[PDB]
């Protein structure tokens, strides 16, 4: 009886880490996501600036 | 007794030729190892002179990976420890008492170049473990912890193979059955504490589904083995 609601649990916690290790996997790329679109216009604005020049 | 004569006979003029009994002992290592075996169980002197002939015959340099041959049958059937106590014993035959000696050397030399983690290896290869010192002193299983990660953790995937099948043959719950699945939990147990890399290849083949699933075996040694694993793996 017991035993298997241990066994569920750690299937849980599985799941719960599992779940933690993908939003820190998803987080990562979001951070890279938003980092990659502010590079990009600061690239369009000197780019803007060289051809302007 | 007179048909065992005439067997035991008829074996050692098989194995005069040295060809014959190489080729005999590979393809009846467990004849020969039961013949070992009975060679210290039979109490008739010539029957015990026989049988040593035989295994020196089979032992003999002649036959083709003679030294290979030796090595295997005393570690499989375990041969060093019977011919030291058949060199202890008593015979009635000096031929017989030369022969146990000649035997007793062999296995020596065999022996000396012998390991406690080559011990391990042969008995994961046999599928077979009957609580082994190796598996209780904690010498032979920390010196031959980093041994066991070694090839993409080979002995580890080969445990938690063995591991698996016995959880599919623990339905008989066998005495023999429950103390290899015991002595495989505690190996098990042993190389996931030491070296805890290997936690992630015994889930990822299973090997922790089917120990946390072996807790509802019937045995208490078995359920006592299943907790210890399980506090190993996340307990405390």
């Amino acid at each position: 009886n017991g035993i298997a609601t241990l066994l569920q649990a750690e299937k849980e916690a599985h799941e719960i880490v599992s779940k933690a290790r993908k939003y820190r996997q998803d987080k990562l790329k979001q951070a890279k996501t938003d980092a990659a679109k502010e590079i990009d216009s600061y690239k369009i604005q000197k780019d803007k600036e060289l051809k302007e020049f | 007794i007179q048909l065992q004569y005439h067997s035991l006979l008829l074996i050692w003029l098989l194995t005069f030729n040295p060809v014959f009994a190489n080729e005999l002992v590979q393809k009846y290592l467990s004849d020969f190892l039961d013949l070992l075996k009975l060679v210290k169980i039979t109490i008739k002197e010539k029957v015990s002179r026989l049988c040593i002939s035989i295994i020196l015959q089979c032992c003999s340099t002649r036959v083709k990976q003679h030294k290979k041959v030796i090595k295997q049958l005393l570690l499989l059937g375990n041969a060093l420890p019977t011919v030291q106590s058949l060199s202890e014993r008593k015979y009635s035959d000096e031929e017989l008492r030369q022969d146990i000696s000649n035997l007793k050397e062999i296995l020596e030399n065999e022996y000396q170049e012998l390991t406690s983690f080559d011990e391990y290896v042969a008995e994961l290869d046999s599928k077979l473990l009957c609580w082994s010192p190796p598996h209780v002193d904690n010498g032979f299983w920390s010196d031959n912890i980093d041994e066991f990660k070694k090839d993409n953790y080979k002995i580890f995937r080969q445990l938690i193979e063995l591991l698996q099948a016995k959880v599919r043959n623990g339905d008989v719950n066998a005495k023999q059955e429950k103390i290899i699945i015991q002595v495989a939990l505690n190996d098990i147990t042993h190389v996931v504490e030491l070296l805890p890399e290997s936690i992630d290849v015994l889930d990822k083949t299973g090997g922790k589904a089917d120990i946390m699933e072996l807790l509802n075996h019937s045995d208490s040694r078995v359920k006592y083995e299943a907790l210890k694993a399980t506090q190993a793996i996340i307990g405390y």
